[PDB]
């Protein structure tokens, strides 16, 4: 049980660190760059 | 990870203490049996 | 006491199994056929259907246990059919406490209160304190050298 | 040690919750804006 | 807080079980000592 709790805590902290670094990278970027693809004139491309 | 490592160390030391207590109890029971056998031999 | 320990251990095992699950990360035909085939009965077959009791008492004089068989269908000594059988208790703790109260094994040199308690708890022991029918020590096997 | 670990886990939980709230609130602000146009309609342009 | 409360209850229950086991061992050793004393008295 202690080992399972330790692994759960480790994965939770890893996920929290990943979310924190993703948000930090988003803050550094001027705008939220997201993938786009659309074949038309200057319309709004769809969001993935 | 420090708290998890400390918990694992505590579990390991408590397991070692339980094993040592069991070994001490086994040694005490063996000593009692040997003493009873010696007493029986003295009164044989 | 052994039954209480066993039931406590089984309860502990059951709760451990429950915690693990929650968080992870009928001889009627046989009797008929035996009666048809053997076509003969012995007294040592009716008691085989119920659990028996063995009370061995061996000794160093000869290597042979003294096996004792008790009926299971009756409320005799050793039988278990309605509940707790005869245990022969409540007659040793008081004597041990009286002996250890003054650290003297012999009850003859004990206090008056201890003697009164022993007399009250054991009616059959009141005939020794009065010092009736004197006899040298306690030697049941006196007939041989007496004769 | 277990009590200290649980208190540290709780404080980290609320800290990351506050960080997520702050990032979510900061993502909302964009401030893109567009330059001047050649007078909308016929009497009022779209200025700053 | 439910998980923390459950962990605290488990710790309390395991401490109580350890104390009960220690008391049972003490009672068993006392009974063995009393039986040995009674045997010595019977062979005094």
């Amino acid at each position: 049980v202690l080992d399972s709790l330790e692994t759960a805590a480790a994965e939770a902290e890893e996920a929290d660190a990943q979310s924190e670094e993703c948000t930090r990278t988003e803050i550094i970027r001027n705008e939220s760059i997201h993938p786009e693809v659309q074949i038309a004139k200057n319309d709004a491309p769809l969001q993935y | 990870l420090g708290a998890l490592a400390l918990l694992s160390q505590a579990c390991r030391r408590m397991i070692d203490n339980v094993r040592y207590t069991r070994k001490l109890l086994m040694d005490h029971t063996e000593d009692i049996f040997q003493g009873l056998g010696y007493v029986k031999l003295l009164l044989d | 006491a052994e039954t209480r320990i066993q039931e406590n251990n089984r309860d502990v095992l059951e709760l451990i199994k429950r915690a693990v699950n929650i968080v992870n990360s009928l001889m009627e035909w046989f009797d008929i056929c035996y009666a048809q085939l053997v076509s003969g009965d012995t007294p040592a077959d009716f008691w085989k259907r119920r659990p028996l009791s063995i009370v061995p008492r061996h000794y160093a004089e000869s290597p042979s246990p003294l096996i004792v068989v008790s009926y299971n269908g009756s409320s005799a000594w050793g039988g278990r059919i309605t509940g707790s059988p005869i245990l022969y208790h409540s007659a040793q703790a008081i004597i041990d406490a009286a002996c250890i109260n003054a650290r003297v094994d012999n009850p003859q040199s004990l206090h008056v209160t201890a003697r009164q308690e022993l007399v009250a708890r054991l009616p059959f022991l009141a005939n020794v304190l009065n010092n009736q029918t004197p006899l040298p020590a306690f030697k049941p096997g006196a007939e041989m050298f007496l004769n």
